[PDB]
């Protein structure tokens, strides 16, 4: 009569590394490691995402022709662009803290466009139909949804002076342009006033605008150039606009609303009804474990990026069936 | 094996056992087969359970983090971005993959250790009543039966 | 005759977390998580910090009149801002790289406030009587301690070109403003010129002003606008004051003296007559422990802070009583 | 335990004994009583105390750390600052956490081990003059009296 | 008849430090932290540094007189600044985003100096001989070599415009500069115009400069100011300069080509033929070895820096000769 | 030690053994000496081989990392550069000592332990064949000459 005392062996081919040794057998071990993801764009917690498609930020808050499919969207849970993002700004020239207005809308879960300035009644004295073949539409000149290329008007360009007060209980996030003539001509045939001038305020916000004129490269065949600028105005401001010239003003503008874990993100793959707690640019990702090796750009809620290709526990001991 | 058992006096597993990570052979007159001790096999599941948990708990998850844009003249602050997040980069793959190897030796040394108590447990139980063999058994001098068997499992015999 | 081997047992109800187990109660143990703290506001080293109290970083070296109980104030450990400091700039417009300034007076240990600019003998041909009720004291108009408001005296507002040899052995800090008036009525009314222009420079600063003339919307009763500009003036260097309008000349500049472990705080508690080598903005702290969870903010010699609520490292055995 | 003596073969700790970690009951003609193996419990202090050490001294002292300003038109700036002062935040939690308790068990499993050391050295040193009882006690063969005992606790029992 | 097993033991006198011991005498062990070093800076896989010397980055790519000895160098591995950089602008000014510049050439593994606007026969009605005794070359007024100072010519300055196409396909650094005379006087004579403008612009680059007159504290014994400026233009897009005066040309411009692995690093270290795959400041280093407590900056493959005096881990066992 | 041996029962080192890091000490008729055990000392030299070598392997090297200037209004962004230079700079000076400090404790209780498991090789072996001196020795009763010491180092011997 005998008894002996051993220990557990199976048919595992689970391995794991330690200090002392690479590649050891066990019988039972924990991968930590995520490295599955399924390949699309989902829902964040039921809410979809803002595809930019062929449009970047600049693009969709101007109104470029181009993105007019965007611009009934309200809301979203984060925002895709792609590597075809390639329409923004249609009329050559700087848009002025542009990445800093990317980063402001990164916390925007929503927003309400709307008419700061109807086209109808707000300018009077002045000629609204500036196009231009830069910001063609159908094969046809056209401009920017939300703002207006204000003109002279039966020869004359009247100073102007109109103002917007926030009512709408959030900031409004308010966009408009300078137009910089190539020569003294067109500053002439189109404002009238050869020195003019564009003056922008509120309580928090004073900037003043001279256009520079002079001869430049072409850019989408213009030799013109286009600045844009944006405020964020406060509940209850109010921000005037004053020129007698040169001013791409502001038609529609934005009421916007703030969320947390938003953020802006670049990506090739395609959006599906697919939901997820977990979102990166190459796929979604539905797991427990503490870290992934998928991507380190995330939204939500994932587990922590690192650029192991494995990380496993071993639970059981040392396998050893010996046969 | 830091404490001689496992891969040691004890040269393999038995794929036969299937209840536990360690228990006893036996063979008796009555017949042979194989028997988990809980009590040990327990113990050991709930270190590791907690174990493997604290591992993952201190990884508490990661919230949104996205990459950030920089005009052509913003070139400093850019690598600036660059150097912190390749940093921390470096850090956490760093972290996680000593842990997981530093806990991966510790965790075998666990088990090698649970055997030899297990082992040693039982050899001063026995005493006079058997003989150390090899692999660590134990042949009996007085012949005892599976109900006797158990006895030694359940840690009484009684027999110096 | 017997003689056995045995271990220490006490009555410690002292618990600490293992690898493998939680909460197991041993005999000796030492803290290693500071978590306590004085409340109140402590001098560091012997010396008291500055408390803005009600005002904030501009309210204090503009000279908003609500601030006077800082004037005489010359030294400190470390600065205090309140949830309450709202008083800064009194009159609106912005204060160009404020937050640089901020940073800056964080490595100032001390300062001599001395008159750049004497009111009377810097100034024969203007008046400076000017005044504001968006800078009252004492229900009555009033205007900055350390600045100058400069207008047409007599129908009359002569060019002005002054200057200042920085014979202080150290780095000055000097304020000044230019006013933006609402319309050109005003304009005219106060500076004579319509044209005019400030201009400041040094021999490594250089900046010319040009008033921007607008309407726009009240603040403290204000349309009109004032920015404040400041720069360091290095010893032995000069800085020239030139202008025929618009500019709020400095009266009151800062010498400097550079210090380390200072900084810039915000804090509700009280400062009493204690003494400490380690404040956050919760209290003072009295520890040699290597980790605090006190508060991130830390001024002298502080523990590390972390989000732990418990850090106990053991010393003894496993507490078994066997009783 | 890992090494298999304390809460092992030697189920309970003595509330009695007071003068150090390890040490010895004894029964004898003149007496009983508890005495500390100052030997073993010095060497244990001086080891964790200066772990303890250790661990206190690599967390150099924190110097005057605080917030920063940043205008509304620096809104990428802030987040960077956000994102160090909580990415290092977490690297020292993560730290001090683990640290403390990958040594708590080390500290206890250390004892364990000294324990053990101390059981197997009396052992080595009595031989045939006694026997195992269990429970990590040994009953002689003759009389040990006090001066006797003591040979034991200083290790030079002369068999 | 006896077997005895023991272990090894030697007259090692290595040390190492342990969590529960500290200077632990042991058999074999082995170093981890490199702390030895060539002086001498050495070449990169063969490439030699730049040595400005004397001179700054400034100094170099405007062409600073007391830089000429640099004018030749086309290529390096890496940049080396000393404690003696002090020749960067001879006529005093502020270099308009100087450290984006730096930053710019710390990626630029070589260039070609090319003449951008050749000296005779770009500018026919100006003046191209403007010199100054703040950028003097032996004992004799000069100035940079990379632009040039254009001035009236017969009593008269005419707008200028001139342009460049980019066929280097590669981008091209394009530096210039603005004259700010100290007073009316000085405009009148240079320049003739009295409200004079430059312009410069690109497909993405376009700024105007108005000179600003006024006595400054002098400085190399010059009252006046120059600013200078740079862009990158792109493969193929065209540069235009246009200008009534204060202009202050390119003469030179660099045509980039963009490397990995190269920076600007201050030495005071001499340059020696010898070959490193690691450069500190200090000296080369040559090493395995994961750590090095020699210096936190390194060009190329280098061991981690740590502020550690000693790294040593033990292999063999604790060393006890008893003897 | 945590296991007993090194400067445990076995009270000291043999300078007089060179072929390894464990050993036996020879005492027979036909003579004495030392000898290595290359089995026991060629394990825990590929041990601690790969020990180290992991240590530096998970150090990846370090790429160009210079400086940067800032104008004097840049004294945030200049201070924000510093503290994560710091910053990285105390965690791995932090990270390096810790891990050295931590694994030679280790290294040393792994050759403690190296030297306990082929103790209690031996004496297995020769447990009915002779006496535990103490010292880390044994007496043989029938006393072996050279032939059969060696039948001790190679684990063979069965002469129970």
């Amino acid at each position: 009569d005998t008894i002996c005392i051993g220990y557990h062996a199976n048919n595992s081919t689970d391995t794991v590394d330690t200090v002392l040794e690479k590649n050891v057998t066990v019988t039972h071990s924990v991968n930590l490691l995520e490295d599955s993801h399924n390949g699309k764009l989902c829902r964040l917690k039921g809410i979809a995402p803002l595809q930019l498609g062929k449009c970047n930020i600049a693009g969709w808050l101007l109104g470029n022709p181009e993105c007019d499919p965007l611009l009934p969207v309200r809301s979203w849970s984060y925002i895709v662009e792609t590597p075809n993002s390639e329409n923004g700004i249609c009329y050559p020239g700087d848009f002025i803290d542009y990445e800093e207005l990317r980063e402001q809308l990164s916390s925007v879960s929503s927003f309400e466009r709307f008419e700061i300035f109807p086209k109808e009644s707000s300018w009077p004295n002045h000629n609204t139909n500036g196009v231009t073949a830069a910001c063609s539409h159908e094969g046809k000149s056209s401009f920017y949804r939300n703002l207006l290329w204000l003109t002279e008007k039966e020869g004359s360009y009247p100073k102007l002076k109109n103002s917007y007060v926030n009512k709408k209980g959030k900031e409004v996030l308010v966009l408009w342009g300078i137009h910089h003539p190539p020569n003294s001509k067109e500053q002439q045939n189109l404002y009238q006033n050869e020195n003019a001038y564009v003056s922008v305020v509120t309580s928090n916000y004073n900037r003043r605008f001279t256009p520079e004129i002079a001869e430049r490269p072409k850019v989408r065949d213009q030799a013109g150039r286009m600045n844009y600028y944006w405020t964020l105005l406060k509940p209850g401001d109010t921000i005037i606009f004053e020129a007698n010239g040169n001013l791409i003003a502001p038609m529609y503008a934005f009421a916007l609303r703030r969320g947390f874990g938003s953020g802006i993100i670049t990506s090739n793959a395609s959006m599906h009804e697919c939901n997820t707690k977990c979102q990166t640019p190459l796929g979604a990702i539905n797991s427990s474990l503490p870290y992934q090796n998928i991507h380190p750009v995330t939204i939500g809620e994932c587990p922590k990026y690192v650029r192991s290709a494995k990380l496993r526990m071993v639970t059981g001991l040392r396998n050893i069936p010996a046969r | 094996g830091l404490f001689g058992a496992i891969a040691g006096f004890i040269e393999g597993g038995w794929t036969g056992m299937i209840d536990g990570w360690y228990g006893y052979h036996h063979q008796n007159e009555q017949g042979s087969g194989y028997a988990a001790d809980q009590k040990s096999t327990q113990n050991a599941i709930n270190g590791i359970t907690n174990k493997v948990n604290s591992v993952i708990e201190k990884m508490n998850i990661q919230f949104t983090a996205v990459g950030k844009e920089f005009n052509k003249l913003e070139k400093r602050m850019e690598n600036l971005n660059n150097k912190v997040d390749d940093g921390f980069l470096d850090i956490w793959t760093y972290n996680a993959e000593l842990l997981v190897l530093l806990e991966n030796e510790r965790t075998l040394d666990f088990h090698d250790s649970n055997v030899k108590n297990l082992y040693e447990k039982v050899k001063s139980q026995l005493k006079n009543n058997a003989k150390e063999i090899g692999n660590g058994c134990f042949e009996f001098y007085h012949k005892c039966d599976n109900e006797c068997m158990e006895s030694v499992r359940n840690g009484t015999y009684d027999y110096p």
